[PDB]
C-alpha cells in the first residue's frame, strides 16, 4: 500500500514475468 | 495588380484581403519574366 | 466517422479515426491539443460540431518457436491488445 | 521542440515545401529526434547497470 498514462508516440510497458504472488 | 498607379516606395501602400477563396492560377498573366519569389511556401502549391 | 480515413481539415493533415467528442471547450476556441502538443481534437469548418482525432490500431508483435533444427511451428504474440480487436 | 526548422510538424513541413529545402528541413528534425532517443538509451544503461 505505501509505494504507488496514454502513449501513443510508441512508448510501451512490458510486464515482469514473475507475478508478485509468485514473490510472495 | 492591374491598378493604373501604384504609390511611391516611401508612401507604400496596404490591402487586407479575407473571407474570400484565393486562385493564384491567374497570377501567371504578367510580363512573362515576373519573379514569383517566395520565402516559407513553395510558390507551386499557394493553392492548397 | 470510426474508421481509419486520411483527413485534411483547413490544411491541417492527418491520418487517424474520427469519433463524436464529448468535448465541450467555449465556442470561440478553435483546436484542441494535449500533453505532447499534437491536435486531438478539431472541429469541422463547414459544420461546428467536435471531433476527436485518435491514431488508427496499431501495436507489436512477437514470434514464439522452437529451436528451426527440430521443428517449423511458430505461434504469434500480440503485444498489449484485446485480441477481440484484430 | 522545432529543433531550428521552420515547423514540428512532419506533415505540416511535407504541406507547405516543396521537396527540395523539404529533405533539408525533415534531415534537421529526424536527427533531433533520434539524438534525442540515443541520449534516453544512454541513460537507461546506466541507471540498469
Amino acid at each position: 500500500n505505501k509505494v504507488t498514462a496514454q502513449k501513443f508516440k510508441g512508448l510501451t510497458v512490458l510486464p515482469p514475468l514473475l507475478t508478485d504472488e509468485m514473490i510472495a | 495588380f492591374n491598378a493604373t498607379r501604384f504609390a511611391s516606395v516611401y508612401a507604400w501602400n496596404r490591402k487586407r484581403i479575407s473571407n474570400c477563396v484565393a486562385d493564384y492560377s491567374v497570377l501567371y498573366n504578367l510580363a512573362p519574366f515576373f519573379t514569383f519569389k517566395c520565402y516559407g511556401v513553395s510558390p507551386t502549391k499557394l493553392n492548397d | 466517422k470510426n474508421k481509419c480515413v486520411n483527413f485534411n481539415f483547413n490544411g491541417l493533415k492527418g491520418t487517424g479515426v474520427l469519433t463524436e467528442s464529448n468535448k465541450k471547450f467555449l465556442p470561440f476556441q478553435q483546436f484542441g491539443r494535449d500533453i505532447a502538443d499534437t491536435t486531438d481534437a478539431v472541429r469541422d469548418p463547414q459544420t461546428l460540431e467536435i471531433l476527436d482525432i485518435t491514431p488508427c490500431s496499431f501495436g507489436g508483435v512477437s514470434v514464439i518457436t522452437p529451436g528451426t533444427n527440430t521443428s517449423n511451428q511458430v505461434a504469434v504474440l500480440y503485444q498489449g491488445v484485446n485480441c477481440t480487436e484484430v | 521542440s522545432k529543433f531550428g526548422a521552420i515547423s514540428s510538424v512532419l506533415n505540416d513541413i511535407f504541406s507547405r515545401l516543396d521537396p527540395p529545402e523539404a529533405e533539408v528541413q525533415i534531415d534537421r528534425l529526424i536527427t533531433g529526434r533520434l539524438q534525442s532517443l540515443q541520449t534516453y538509451v544512454t541513460q537507461q544503461l546506466i541507471r540498469a547497470a
